């Protein structure tokens, strides 16, 4: 119980889990930079759809993206989460 | 009142054992909560009027003929008195397990037609003052994205969607600011220099 | 003594068949919708110059009548047609006011 | 002075004491003593 | 005049020790005046003898957790 | 001509004259028998008064703000034209 | 029953309002100095003027019309119209002693 | 092209699901086509309504719209823990007619019903093998439930005497699901209807995901419509017509009520009527008359329900929760009852009488607005006048609501949930130390509950309980 | 029936999860598992139940970056458009009264509980209601006669009302004697009548003024209490009041001062404090929404109550409260379409810093809610 | 006349007419009709509207 | 004052009698011999054509 037990449960729950806003941000950034000329990190030969957003979704589902989320807590502590093969 | 949801060909319509096909199909769920018995009564009276060739008066409190006489005469002319029919599916040919009520009702077409109600705008002219899209279907148009839609977008948490709706597609512009006074300058385009 | 008990209505409420079997707000909505329907509005419409005008191609007079329809001349200038009506659930395209 | 001015000054003094304590320029006991002094002097 | 701390609408108020308040403000990453405020003339603040610069620990009744803890900062007025 | 063409009348009245509605036969017939109350307020002014029996139709009213304030004449009702008060006064005094 | 003005067909809509030259009485607003109110809207050939009559908690009747800012007592305004004695005013109001 | 993401909106935009992301499908016509299950979130209708469309133009905007605003991700509303998307009118009655225990189907009928879905596979053996091979509607419904789903609960049709409150019910009023097999009960408004928290559909969505809810709504809800098409569902005029003995009983009850009202009036005239506290005499007499007439209407409705067929289509539409109530059936079949204006009988009219047809000072039930006929039998001229007078004040039926919502939005727009779990303003001020009390989103709640422990117990050991 | 072995297994297996969920949820889970009867229960069943409970709680947590203020505002204001209506104020006008922080309600009301010795007696409750209700002279007078001949006012008293209020003619005479009228003279005309003779007054205007001065004189009762009603809830008798006076009623004998209720939030704030005030605010909003059949989760209401009591005082959400305390000039000028805010800012040389969401949308820059709280880093070399 | 301060206040002024809300491009409005054959994620679009509104694809 | 009764000095007694009748009506309302006039009664409404 740092401040309250509920806050500790909250921070323990979100320790190794991505929020929907982080997923949306990662997918949008990957799609934007993939439409600008980047090379896909997956096969992209037998995918159902060949648009950038679908490829970004598939690249996020199987961890190949070298992207890191930086969480800044209000007291200044920093947490880093990697989506590259977790 | 209602709007047309689909138009179905005569082959796909359900038909009676005489081959009669409805012009309009009404949902049974619209009647019980609105309690318009006069419409079912009018359907029965219209079927009677078409079968018998006799006048039907539906003046309030003084209706002639009465409903029971109408139903007896409908039975004597070769139809079921309760105004129901044996019906087959036009797509498969199989008889429905229930009898369906057929009748004749007077319908009216209102001047609210979708051919005069749809308008879209991709790009077009802008205001001379605000440099924002115009207004009205007479001009190229433009729908207003008000404060409540902005609140919906904020509630969903979509920053780039908010930007796309409210800046990129309405009045995006570029200005030049002096770093000492914060006033708006300009580009001279002839001497290739910034002037504040 | 009353001359005509149905003379408590107006000219548009006088076109409703069996109005005493309906709920009153529906009788009120009918009067609003009856002024927006398309038919024949004048016999000399082709030589007039109206800003906006409509014309139903094949108008019919109602089979279920009221005594006031012939008095006001509506059977000569009708604004509708008689449809074969079925009351059933079919394909789900007539749900909730369709 | 006036009640409002005394309230404003005591709020300012509490703010300064908290700022100095949070910067590790004071100990807990010294902060307690100063808080008590201000509270008693402005009661 | 009258004791009101026993009313059913009044939650429990407690003055917080300086070390505990210091730890709380450090672990929240805030200044003391960024908490919700309570006046020194509040009827329940006077009942416990709270002076400005203190932090009050309040325990309220909750339908989701049973008991809920809240903190207020004592101001002048 | 201006009074008939704009609808703004003498005495503060507005909307006295309107363009005749010719959408169909019933539209024109109903427009020629419309009565508008100058209030168009109180919830008691929108009530169906028992004195309206045989004079105004109980069903033909708009929906919304103008409900109960715009009415339509009943079938057999007329509006009085009036006579000189002096004749009736002389008859009453002689009576 | 309509007019053709500049080629357009114009209908005059009937206007419903209160009777003009009659007295209508009502109670005053609750918790006010006025207990009872009477109103007259006298209409001339070209203009109409409203006359208001109040009764206060003092059991006094006050007259108030358009072109005078204040309230005039009933007997004062009655004396200006040729009713000089109190008996004339009293018997002009009513014959009932109560 | 098909599959593009757009924003679809209906005004006024009161909550955030007034505008959601949709996938484009291009079809012939000049109209915006919308699924019938999507209407409750928009408060939409097909009376001539219009809606707006918006096409995002950038990659980031499209990605955000597809990730956060898609329709099936927003089945549960944030106002309370319940589904805002669900079945309507034909869906409920079709589900009831299909899931009732008397429905038997052949192989061809089963193939016709399942042809509107995505189902391909083995049907299993028919429920009945001899004398003829027959499938059951419950058996066909069970093909779409997960093979570990358990549910026990009452049906909507269990309002009346058919309620048994246990698994032994001969009326299909109690729903029993064990290991994804519908063994008892029917499907109606309380199992698949929209805006019903803690229903079977709600538990399915909560415990299997919103993608499962999307798959279920797109497959099983079409079967209900197809079965209505095969069975035939109509409304005739004999569904609301009662025999002569029912009318005679209603007439005798009306006579008894009128006698009671006359006795009240006589007691008032002789000065032997006691008042109710806080009200004068001649105001208590009105209350007594209104009570007597209300009881008369209730009794007449009960008689009319007793002497009507409990399996006609109007009764089916009423008991299952599709359309209509019992008051509608009573008014259409027994009597309208007393008409009122602002809680009082109809009085405004001439002096001491509403209409010139009545005597001076007559306060009998018919003189002041009691209708003893039904819509089926027709109203009298003065009964029609009274009915039109009673419903006048519903015709009058927003700036205050808009102003209040605007003030709330401008007061609260800057609050955010932090990684700490704290609610803070964008200027740093702390509002709540932890959101709510347990940091549980109302959208993910089990109808305001973080966890329903009884539901967990039913999930684990429901197949043997 | 759970045997002792399985109960011990349950207790052992429940003690290793005490830190994984809230205490109330743990208590509810323990109470629910012990009530399973008619089913032969197994250790694997207990394991599955506990694991599913923990997982279900973890799956319901709110996510950081959520714009919870907008969601709360939309969840509270949206049902406000669906509201379709002593006669206390209710619905949308009452909700507006609550959120606008009105000093006094349109229809004040109190609920007064009594002590144990006054709790179950009807006569004692009636006596309390009698002695707390505010009564004037005109509330017991049946007829008033004004005499012009001798400048005398005659008062006739209703015996039934005089008994009901517990008032006697002697104390009425004593109260009238204390008035400012002057040199008067009272004479009995009957057992329920007397006349004030005014041996001094001259005109009729002053006679009438004296008459309405007499008829408005207070006899008894606590100020502000217009009507008191005795109600039987269970075996207890409760007093329902048409007015509001917390200070006055708290001094009345037999009143339970730890259970007294009011709908006046400002009196409750002044007497009991701000936490009681915000609890009352939440209760009032919840009751107003619930009595109309509208389902709104309590967390939104609690957040609203917290936002309206943050500064130690009750503030309205509008111009003179929470919205007007915002530190953005442009947001205030947009909410209040007036331009005087910009003139004040120019006069005082204020500085606007673009921290909120509305101003950033006005100028056209991304907001810090939702996807704006996320910040990303990448390693491009990893192909 | 309409002056400097009149261009800023009101519901049609600068703030609430052009800053808080505005008219936008790539938008359409039409009557709605039912379709039980669509998914809950889908919306039916006319051919005319599909050919006028466009999506820019790199 | 009361233009519908005349605009000449000779027409003052008529105005006095009219005002006396109005005062009589309001006094009758005071003593409970009357009720407030119904403004929705069609005896009080006129239609201008
Ligand atoms: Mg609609
Ligand atoms: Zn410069
Ligand atoms: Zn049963």
């Amino acid at each position: 119980m740092t401040i309250d037990k509920i806050n500790e449960i909250f921070k323990e729950n979100w320790k190794n889990k991505l929020t929907k806003y982080e997923i949306a941000r990662i997918i949008s950034a990957r799609a934007l930079q993939l439409s600008m000329g980047a090379l896909p990190l997956i096969d992209t030969s037998n995918l159902k759809s060949d648009d950038v957003i679908s490829i970004a979704e598939e690249e996020l589902k199987r961890g190949v993206l070298p992207i890191t989320i930086r969480r800044i807590y209000p007291n200044g502590q920093v947490e880093l989460i990697s989506v590259r093969k977790i | 009142k209602g709007v047309v949801g689909i138009l179905i060909d005569q082959v796909d319509m359900p038909y009676t054992a005489k081959g009669i096909v409805p012009d309009i199909i009404l949902n049974p769920h619209a009647l019980p909560s609105r309690m318009t018995i006069g419409q079912i009564m009018e359907a029965i009276g219209g079927k009677y009027a078409a079968l018998s060739g006799k006048p039907v008066d539906a003046t309030p409190f003084l209706e002639t003929p009465k409903l029971q006489e109408m139903q007896k005469e409908i039975l004597k002319l070769g139809h079921l008195p309760d105004s129901t029919e044996v019906v087959y599916d036009g797509r498969t040919g199989q008889k429905l397990k229930s009898r369906i009520l057929f009748g004749i009702v007077y319908y009216q077409k209102l001047h609210h037609m979708v051919a005069d109600k749809m308008h879209a705008r991709a790009r077009g002219p802008v205001q001379i003052l605000t440099r924002q899209p115009t207004e009205g279907r007479a001009r190229e148009g433009g729908l207003r994205f008000g404060e409540m839609e902005r609140d919906c977008l904020i509630g969903f948490g979509t920053a780039m969607l908010i930007k796309d709706r409210l800046l990129d597609n309405s009045d995006k512009a570029v200005v030049y600011i002096c770093d000492q006074c914060g006033y708006v300058g300009w580009y001279d385009r002839s001497k290739n220099r910034y002037v504040c | 003594l009353e001359i005509w008990p149905s003379a408590i209505l107006g000219i548009i409420a006088s076109i409703i068949p069996y109005p005493e079997h309906n709920q009153s707000p529906r009788n009120t909505y009918q009067s609003a919708m009856a002024k927006q329907s398309l038919g024949l509005y004048a016999s000399n419409y082709q030589i007039r110059t109206d800003t906006r005008a409509h014309l139903l191609h094949y108008p019919q007079m109602p089979l279920v009548q009221t005594r006031m329809l012939g008095v006001i001349g509506y059977n000569d200038r009708p604004a509708g047609a008689n449809a074969i009506l079925a009351i059933m659930s079919y394909t789900g395209y007539n749900m909730e006011d369709s | 002075s006036t009640v409002t001015i005394s309230d404003i000054e005591m709020l300012l003094k509490d703010t300064e004491i908290w700022d100095k304590l949070l910067r590790n320029e004071l100990s807990i006991e010294e902060a307690k003593k100063m808080f008590d002094d201000v509270a008693r002097s402005y009661s | 005049k009258i004791d009101i701390s026993n009313h059913e609408l009044v939650p429990k108020h407690e003055i917080l020790q300086l070390e505990e308040a210091y730890k709380l403000v450090k672990e929240l990453g805030i200044k003391p005046e960024q908490l919700p405020w309570i006046r020194a003339s509040d009827p329940v603040a006077k009942s416990i003898g709270a002076k400005p610069g203190d932090i009050i620990k309040i325990t309220r009744k909750s339908p989701f957790t049973g008991e809920s803890v809240t903190y207020r900062y004592v101001i002048t007025g | 001509r201006h009074a008939l063409a704009t609808g703004n009348w003498v005495g503060g009245r507005t909307g006295v004259s309107q363009l005749l509605d010719r959408t169909n036969w019933l539209s024109m017939l109903s427009h020629l028998r419309r009565v508008v109350s100058s209030l168009a307020p109180n919830f008691e002014a929108r009530d169906l008064h028992g004195t309206q029996w045989g004079r105004m139709c109980p069903f033909e009213t708009p929906e919304g703000p103008n409900s109960g304030l715009v009415k339509n004449l009943a079938l057999l009702a007329q509006v009085s034209v009036g006579i000189n008060e002096s004749v009736v006064e002389r008859v009453a005094y002689e009576l | 029953g309509y007019f053709i003005v500049n080629g357009s067909e114009k209908v005059i809509i009937a206007q419903e309002d209160l009777a003009t030259n009659r007295v209508l009485v009502d109670y005053g607003k609750s918790g006010s100095n006025i207990t009872h109110v009477a109103k007259v809207t006298s209409s001339a050939a070209g203009y109409r003027v409203q006359v208001m009559i109040e009764r206060l908690k003092d059991s006094t009747i006050q007259i108030s019309f358009a072109t005078v800012p204040g309230r005039i007592p009933f007997a004062i305004i009655m004396r200006a119209l040729g009713f000089v004695t109190d008996r004339d005013i009293v018997y002009a109001v009513s014959l009932d002693p109560q | 092209v098909d599959g593009d993401v757009v924003l679809f909106n209906r005004q006024p935009s009161l909550h955030r699901i007034s505008m959601m992301a949709h996938k484009v499908r291009v079809l012939p016509g000049r109209t915006f086509r919308l699924n019938l299950l999507d209407c409750p979130p928009y408060n939409a209708d097909f009376d001539g309504d219009e809606m707006n469309l918006h096409v995002p133009q950038s990659e980031e905007a499209i990605a955000e719209a597809r990730e956060l605003m898609l329709v099936h991700k927003n089945i549960i509303t944030p106002r309370y823990g319940g589904p805002i998307i669900g079945g309507g009118q034909d869906y409920i009655s079709g589900a009831y007619l299909l899931s009732v225990k008397t429905t038997l189907l052949t192989v061809e009928e089963v193939a016709t019903i399942l042809g509107v879905t995505d189902f391909v596979g083995e049907l299993g053996e028919p429920a009945i093998l001899a004398p003829k091979p027959y499938y059951t509607g419950k058996q066909v419904i069970s093909l779409f439930l997960p093979k570990d789903f358990n549910f026990h609960g009452p049906a909507n049709i269990s309002k009346g005497p058919r309620a048994c409150k246990d698994e032994i019910c001969p009326h299909d009023s109690f729903i029993v699901i064990k290991n994804g097999l519908l063994l008892e009960g029917v499907f109606d408004k309380k199992a698949i209807g929209n805006q019903q928290p803690e229903s079977m559909l709600h538990w399915s969505i909560r415990e299997y995901g919103t993608e499962y809810g999307k798959w279920l709504m797109d497959n099983v809800f079409k079967m209900f419509i197809r079965f209505l098409e095969m069975r035939g569902f109509t409304m005739t005029l004999e569904d609301i017509t009662i025999p002569d003995e029912a009318q005679n009983e209603i007439t005798t009850k009306i006579k008894e009520g009128y006698s009671q009202v006359d006795e009240y009036i006589r007691k008032f005239n002789e000065g032997q009527l006691e008042p109710i506290p806080g009200r004068t005499i001649e105001e208590s007499l009105e209350s007594y008359i209104l009570d007597t007439l209300d009881k008369l209407r209730k009794v007449a409705g009960e008689i009319a329900t007793k002497y009507l067929d409990p399996f006609n289509n109007v009764y089916i539409m009423a008991i299952t929760g599709a359309r209509g109530s019992e008051l509608n059936i009573t008014q259409m079949t027994a009597l309208l009852g007393q008409q009122s204006v602002r809680g009082e009988r109809i009085r405004r009219g001439y002096r001491e009488r509403t209409l010139s047809l009545f005597k001076y000072g007559d306060i009998a039930p018919e003189a002041r607005g009691f209708v003893k006929n039904s819509f089926m039998r027709g109203l009298s001229p003065y009964e029609m006048f009274f009915h039109a007078a009673g419903g006048r004040e519903g015709l009058v039926d927003t700036s205050q609501s808009g102003y209040m919502q605007r003030r709330l939005i401008n007061a609260l727009s800057d609050l955010r949930i932090e990684y700490d779990g704290t609610v803070r303003s964008l200027y740093g001020d702390i509002v709540q130390v932890v959101y709510g009390d347990d940091a549980v989103h109302p959208m993910y709640s089990a109808h305001s509950k973080s966890v329903n422990v009884n539901r967990v117990i039913e999930r684990v050991i429901g197949w043997k309980r | 029936m759970i045997d002792e072995k399985l109960k011990g297994y349950i207790d052992k297996r429940l003690n290793e999860i005490k830190d994984k969920i809230p205490d109330k949820l743990h208590e509810d889970l323990r109470a629910a598992i012990m009530d399973i009867n008619g089913v032969e229960l197994t250790e694997e069943d207990i394991d599955r139940i506990i694991d599913l409970t923990i997982r279900e709680y973890q799956q319901s947590l709110i996510e950081p970056g959520e714009a919870i203020g907008v969601v709360t505002a939309q969840s509270v204001g949206e049902p406000g458009t669906q509201m379709t209506l002593l006669n206390v104020t209710l619905g949308l006008p009452r909700l507006i009264e609550i959120v606008d922080a009105r000093k006094v309600p349109s229809t004040p009301m109190m609920t007064i509980y009594l002590t144990d010795e006054y709790k179950t007696d009807k006569d004692k409750a009636l006596d309390i209601a009698r002695r707390i209700e505010y009564t004037r002279v005109e509330n017991v007078v049946s007829s008033v006669s004004v005499d012009i001949s001798n400048m005398s006012i005659t008062l006739q008293f209703d015996q039934e009302m005089l008994k009901d209020k517990g008032v006697s003619i002697e104390e009425i005479k004593k109260i009238i004697t204390k008035l400012k009228l002057g040199e008067i003279r009272i004479e009995d005309n009957d057992e329920y009548s007397f006349t004030i003779y005014f041996e001094k007054i001259d005109s009729i205007m002053a006679l009438f003024k004296m008459r309405e001065k007499i008829l408005n004189t207070k006899i008894k009762g606590v100020k502000g209490i217009k009507r008191a009603i005795v109600q039987k809830k269970g075996d207890e008798y409760v007093i329902i009041t048409d007015g509001s006076n917390l200070e006055g009623i708290m001094n009345v004998t037999g009143v339970d001062i730890n259970k007294i209720q009011t709908n006046n939030i400002h009196e409750v704030e002044e007497v009991l404090g701000i936490e009681a005030a915000r609890e009352l605010i939440s209760r009032e909003i919840k009751k107003v929404l619930e009595e109309q059949g509208l389902d709104v989760d309590m967390r939104h209401i609690v957040l609203v109550s917290d936002i309206m009591t943050r500064t130690g005082d009750i503030r309205q959400i509008g111009r003179h409260g929470v919205t007007g305390e915002k530190s953005s000039v442009l947001a205030r000028a947009a909410f209040e379409v007036t331009v005087k805010h910009l003139l004040d800012a120019a006069a005082r040389g204020e500085r606007e810093e673009f921290k909120g969401v509305i101003e950033n949308i006005i100028i056209g820059q991304p907001i810090r809610l939702g996807t704006g709280i996320v910040e990303l880093t990448m390693k491009p070399n990893m192909r | 006349l309409r002056t400097l301060a009149q261009r800023l206040k009101g519901k049609e002024g600068r703030f609430r007419g052009n800053l808080s809300g505005k008219r936008v491009d790539f938008s359409a409005r039409t009557v709605i009709s039912p379709d039980p054959n669509l998914s809950i994620d889908e919306v039916g679009i006319p051919y005319t509207i599909a050919r006028m509104l466009t999506v820019p694809e790199r | 004052f009361l233009p519908h009764l005349g605009t000449s000095p000779e027409d003052r007694k008529k105005k006095g009698y009219y005002l006396a009748s109005a005062v009589n009506k309001i006094l009758e309302l005071y003593l409970g011999r009357r009720e407030p006039d119904d403004k929705d009664h069609y005896a009080n409404k006129r239609v201008r054509l």
